[PDB]
């Protein structure tokens, strides 16, 4: 999984 | 074009004994501050500008000398010691007792305390943590050459404001560069704590700070 | 003073088995560091130094002094390495011994970086006198005077690149961000270093030996 | 000893 970044990113 | 004025603004923005208490509070503060890198980061002109992938690349790749850099320099005004996101002031005998000593001690001699020695400034921290952020040695960039001329912006920007704010101090620039060696193995070392705090259950499970560890 | 030309000349002065690429890296590596001494001598003020601070300054940087020299020496070769054995590392055989991820960070970090700039001679005698004039390295009697030889190679590496490339502005910082990618792959390839050791590949008694116990 | 370095240097 490992997207904690980039729903960050993506506001 | 990249603005040391924008950079400095990105700062500003986001930036104001027990043996295990430097472990936790390094752990809790490390997961603290990545969320806040995010913001940080989204501020530097042009990051967002490049492909997600990308910046999901660099900061990946770049976090944790990012915050190395950043609490080095908030540790200034630290007599002998490291001042924590979370607002705990780690101290030689108590770092020692953690099993963090070693890097203790290469902390405050090869980052705070030369960076408090000569008196670097948040413009100038941005700037380098922006050159950190834009590091076209990543793996897997989609295009590294646009990393490497937002990297080279920086570092134009940085030196024109620094012979223009400390015209009295031509080396200035190159040392700020010169710094960076040992922010480097300083992050190795800090990340390789890391690990070994993971292998044996100190870091909290299902963070931001374990899902850098584990991408 | 620090004359850019003495550096140069300190520079010109000294320069399928799965089992070849570890065999020759640690005779090259050995090989090597008696050349880096007589190298290091003939940077301006260095032998002025303390002997233990000598002492202590070579053995901080000797891993990064040898690792820029083989880099640079590779420019000419085609997707490898040169050691200084004569042995061409070239990317299969480095993965075969185990050393093909440092292989993949040295092409792509340090050899193919000073090749599409052209880095000369000089630039990368003055970055290497950087390197030995470390004032972070630990126990010198005297830091400050350590950072004020480092000080004095930069400004004179500096107003070289603005006297020879005109053009190109930023190359005085682009050499220097080249260190903190010779500073990680240093501990990489000193890592591999003491598994060589850790598992006897590495030959006993000699000058490479004495770098990693004393 | 260790003192190969040393010695070199003289
Ligand atoms: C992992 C580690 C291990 C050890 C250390 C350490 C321990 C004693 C003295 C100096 C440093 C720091 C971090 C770390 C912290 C942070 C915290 C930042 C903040 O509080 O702002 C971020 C990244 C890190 O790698
Ligand atoms: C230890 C190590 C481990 C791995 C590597 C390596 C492996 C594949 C590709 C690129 C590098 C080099 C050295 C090493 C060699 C030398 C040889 C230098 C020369 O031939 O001039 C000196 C210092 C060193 O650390
Ligand atoms: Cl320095
Ligand atoms: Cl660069």
């Amino acid at each position: 999984k490992h997207k904690i970044l980039h729903r960050l990113l993506q506001d | 074009d990249m603005p040391v004025e924008r950079i400095l603004e990105a700062e500003l923005a986001v930036e104001p004994s027990s043996p295990n208490d430097p472990v936790t509070n390094i752990c809790q503060a490390a997961d603290k501050q990545l969320f806040t890198l995010v913001e940080w980061a989204k501020r530097i002109p042009h990051f967002s500008e490049l492909p997600l992938d990308d910046q999901v690349i660099l900061l990946r790749a770049g976090w944790n000398e990012l915050l190395i850099a950043s609490f080095s320099h908030r540790s200034i005004a630290v007599k002998d010691g490291i001042l924590l996101a979370t607002g705990l002031h780690v101290h030689r005998n108590s770092a020692h007792s953690a099993g963090v000593g070693a890097i203790f001690d290469r902390v405050l001699t090869e980052l705070v305390s030369k960076m408090r020695d000569m008196q670097m400034d948040k413009t100038e921290l941005g700037c380098l943590r922006a050159i950190v952020l834009f590091n076209p040695d990543s793996k897997g960039l989609s295009n590294p050459a646009e990393v490497e001329a937002l990297r080279e912006k920086v570092y134009a920007s940085l030196e024109a404001y620094c012979k223009h704010k400390y015209p009295e101090q031509p080396g200035r620039f190159a040392k700020l560069l010169l710094r960076l060696p040992a922010l480097r193995s300083i992050g190795l070392k800090c990340l390789e704590h890391l690990f070994f705090f993971k292998l044996i259950g100190d870091t909290p499970i299902d963070t931001f700070l374990m899902e850098m560890l584990e991408a």
